[PDB]
């Protein structure tokens, strides 16, 4: 039939501010109807990956629920958005499972996402005790303990703050530029299917 | 839990925070080169401040992981480099005026102006004038002049400064465990704890003499073959059996002899290789000299130039408005920002110049994945003569040709190849004894061989026995002859050169029998050649990381400084001037017999 009420694909991709990768943004999309194609055939993003499905036949098949994760990472990173893989941002900030359905697109944000002097506003963590589960998020700013003394909740020796920043500044090489990423994250659960592709007529 | 994991954890803090501010100090320095301006002094000073501030605090935060507990070869380099006191170990009040004679030994050098009795009323900066009265002026007493002159007045002022920083720098030498500040410039060289590729701080002395001993003949039959020819040039002044006088070498200290080309040039009817008015003619741009080098860098397979790099650099001078700094200089800025700074003309010169700096930028590229504090050259060598093979590359006929640069009907005979070869020779053989000489002098003077009494008897006796070059009137204690050269009265060190021209002939025959060559070692060209390329890569994508042994090993398949590729470089030019000196005597006597 004729068919209306798109999924809101541009208050995720479009959106004025990306979360930091340790504080990564979840948007669950739901009862509406996803038309990827648009998102394919833009020549705006320089990362479409897609895991466990095709691109060609997103727009047929249907969902329960889409979860559209955004952060902000550097372009040498953007590697270890995908199943299998370890780094600082796998191991401590957005680890994916491997048994993962869905996208991952990047495209450089280079334009919007630096200043000259830096840009501090977005942070990773580069110290937790252990590699997080997949899926999860940690936001907690307690003081890392790398050595046998307590920290005491105040950095010194041995005790360093967990989050950093990367200051991002457009005089800085590809690896090193800010780089946006969406994960689509694909599930079928028992509950009836509602995000489905576009229907020709 | 353990030191080693706390200390890996510490150098993660620490490369995080180290990108950062280096990223930072190099771009307000940069602004300061492109843009001569008191704010951009100011933030240039400002960040230099507090990365100093920020290295002296990590230093001391560094210390605290002892060195015998950690057994990662990389984790403990990084920490080895983090862990020197410098200057820091030494007294505050002695600190201050080290830092103090340091800077007035600066501001005496750069801002030294010297003119002539009699005609005071204006006067010659060193590098405006006095260089061009050294290197083109064919006048005895006026050259004269300008030498005494100039280390009259500045060593009469440096004798004292240098007399207490022999002192000073022996101190914090000492207390950071040094034999003296000489032990302190070898530990460059030194490599601790791998088996076979070990290297000794007291190894390098005996390596730089046992290399020289091998220099010495070329060198002879050169210094024979310049006498004779400067002998032709003043007639009197020269003597057949002594040393040449110090001032008709062709540059203020005798560093190099290239400014003696026009003298002594064995086939001066046959023409140069100069491609100058070829650009000319072509209406080549100092973009179009960029974009050559990195073509010539593609065809061996190193990575191209990045976009930032193309963006961000300054190759052209930005006009009178905009004030900048003249001498090249290739800038790894960090965080993937490499750039070049340079005031490119339409010459040949600018053109070489070209390659050996996007030759330093590609050594910056290839060791950028490394940890920060092992972001460098494994040794000083290394990092300077990996331009300089670029040098050598692209000076080649065969380079010209191939681009285009230079006549397909040039005919390369075998004086066009002694005349190149003999103007490579007053560039890189002639300032191998120099080189050799002033390192010795300061090695001896800081592990207190030579007493202050007694250290310009010995100097001239060592440039005698060594350069073979005498001085043109005695000079008592009273003045200060080596510290006029820049990088010794700025608190450099000089055996760089040395190592540098003798890598430098290594890599090219490693990378011209990786090319398959199958000529004279000075026809080699390495462009075309993918393998070349990867053996370069090998050894430049290591950085610090591996001791300069084993990368040697990585290029050259040797585990020490080799002489005998220069001497294959240059022996054509062996035999040629073998055969010239037949009438003439190869050698020099130490007496005052030109000159005195
Ligand atoms: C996002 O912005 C691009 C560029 O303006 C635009 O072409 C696109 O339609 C927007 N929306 C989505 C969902 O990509
Ligand atoms: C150079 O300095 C002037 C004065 O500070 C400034 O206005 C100009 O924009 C600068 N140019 C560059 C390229 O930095
Ligand atoms: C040294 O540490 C690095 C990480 O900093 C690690 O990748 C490497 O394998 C270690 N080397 C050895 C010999 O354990
Ligand atoms: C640096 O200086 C401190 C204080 O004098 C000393 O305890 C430490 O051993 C020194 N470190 C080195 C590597 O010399
Ligand atoms: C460097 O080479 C790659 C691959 O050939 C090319 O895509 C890129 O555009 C080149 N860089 C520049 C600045 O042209
Ligand atoms: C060049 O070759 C010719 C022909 O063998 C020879 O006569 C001449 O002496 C050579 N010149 C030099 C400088 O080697
Ligand atoms: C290197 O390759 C280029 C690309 O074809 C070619 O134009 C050039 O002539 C080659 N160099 C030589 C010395 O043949």
């Amino acid at each position: 039939p004729n068919i209306t009420n798109l999924c809101p694909f541009g208050e995720v991709f479009n959106a004025t501010r990306f979360a930091s990768v340790y504080a990564w943004n979840r948007k669950r999309i739901s009862n509406c109807v996803a038309d990827y194609s648009v998102l394919y055939n833009s020549a705006s993003f320089s990362t479409f990956k897609c895991y466990g499905v095709s691109p060609t036949k997103l727009n047929d098949l249907c969902f329960t629920n889409v979860y559209a994760d955004s952060f902000v990472i550097r372009g040498d990173e953007v590697r270890q958005i995908a199943p299998g893989q370890t780094g600082t941002i796998a191991d401590y900030n957005y680890k994916l499972p491997d048994d993962f359905t869905g996208c991952v697109i990047a495209w450089n944000s280079n334009n919007l996402d630096s200043k000259v002097g830096g840009n501090y506003n977005y942070l990773y963590r580069l110290f937790r005790k252990s590699n997080l589960k997949p899926f999860e998020r940690d936001i907690s700013t307690e003081i890392y303990q790398a050595g046998s003394t307590p920290c005491n909740g105040v950095k010194g020796f041995n005790c360093y703050f967990p989050l950093q920043s990367y200051g991002f500044q457009p005089t800085y090489g590809v690896g090193y530029q800010p780089y946006r990423v969406v994960v689509l994250s694909f599930e079928l659960l028992h509950a009836p299917a509602t995000v489905c592709g576009p229907k020709k007529s | 839990s353990t030191i080693e994991e706390q200390a890996k954890t510490f150098l993660d803090k620490f490369n995080h925070e180290a990108e950062d501010l280096f990223y930072q100090s190099s771009l307000a320095s940069w602004n300061y080169n492109t843009n001569i301006t008191e704010e951009n002094v100011q933030n240039m000073n400002n960040a230099g401040d507090k990365w100093s501030a920020f290295l002296k605090e990590q230093s001391t935060l560094a210390q605290m992981y002892p060195l015998q507990e950690i057994q990662n070869l990389t984790v403990k380099l990084q920490l080895q480099a983090l862990q020197q006191n410098g200057s820091s170990v030494l007294s505050e009040d002695k600190s201050k005026r080290l830092n103090t004679i340091l800077n007035t030994m600066s501001t005496i050098y750069s801002t030294g102006k010297v003119c002539n009795p009699d005609n005071p009323q204006e006067c010659l900066l060193l590098e405006p004038g006095l260089n061009e009265i050294m290197a083109n002026s064919l006048d005895y007493n006026e050259r004269l002049w300008a030498w005494e002159s100039w280390r009259s007045e500045v060593g009469k002022q440096l004798r004292p400064l240098y007399e207490e920083y022999v002192v000073l720098k022996n101190e914090m030498a000492r207390a950071n465990h040094y034999e003296d500040y000489g032990d302190y410039w070898r530990g460059d060289y030194e490599v601790n704890g791998v088996d076979g590729y070990d290297y000794s701080r007291g190894q390098l002395i005996e390596d730089v003499e046992h290399t020289f001993e091998e220099i010495k003949p070329l060198y002879e039959h050169l210094h024979a073959y310049v006498r004779a020819k400067l002998m032709n040039a003043y007639p009197s002044y020269i003597s057949p059996i002594g040393c040449l006088p110090a001032h008709l070498l062709g540059d203020m200290w005798g560093r190099f002899w290239t400014n003696l080309y026009s003298l002594t040039v064995p086939f001066g009817q046959k023409p140069n290789i100069d491609v100058t008015d070829a650009m000319v003619d072509q209406a080549w741009d100092a973009q179009r000299i960029f974009k050559e080098a990195e073509k010539f860098f593609v065809s061996v397979g190193l990575p191209n130039m990045t976009q930032g790099f193309w963006e961000n650099s300054m190759l052209t001078d930005p006009g009178n408005v905009q004030k900048a700094v003249c001498h090249p200089t290739a800038w790894d800025l960090g965080k993937g920002d490499f750039r070049i700074l340079m005031c490119t003309k339409v010459t040949m010169d600018d053109f070489l110049t070209a390659h050996h700096e996007m030759g330093h930028i590609q050594y910056d590229m290839a060791y950028a994945a490394q940890p920060f504090l092992l972001r460098n050259g494994a040794n000083e060598g290394f990092h300077e003569a990996v331009g300089e093979i670029m040098s050598l590359s692209a000076a080649t006929p065969k380079h010209l040709k191939s681009i285009g640069l230079l006549s397909p009907d040039f005919q390369e005979d075998n004086e066009t190849e002694i005349n190149f070869l003999l103007k490579q020779a007053l560039t890189i053989v002639g300032t191998l004894p120099f080189t050799y000489m002033l390192e010795k002098w300061r090695w001896m003077v800081f592990k207190g061989e030579i007493p202050k009494d007694q250290w310009m008897k010995k100097w001239w006796e060592m440039k005698r026995e060594i350069v073979g070059v005498v001085e043109p009137v005695p000079h008592d204690e009273t003045y200060c002859d080596p510290a006029s050269l820049f990088h010794v009265s700025n608190d450099y060190s000089f055996i760089r050169y040395y190592t540098r021209t003798l890598y430098q002939f290594q890599f090219q025959e490693a990378l011209c029998q990786a090319a398959k060559h199958e000529g004279p070692l000075h026809k080699c060209d390495i462009s075309n050649s993918t393998e070349a390329g990867q053996k370069l890569f090998n050894m430049l994508r290591l950085g610090k990381s591996e001791p300069w042994t084993l990368a040697l090993e990585n290029v050259v398949g040797a585990k020490n400084m080799n002489v005998r590729p220069l001497l294959n470089y240059f022996e054509p030019l062996f035999t040629w001037l073998k055969d010239q000196n037949k009438n003439s005597f190869v050698g020099w006597s130490t007496d005052w017999s030109p000159y005195a």
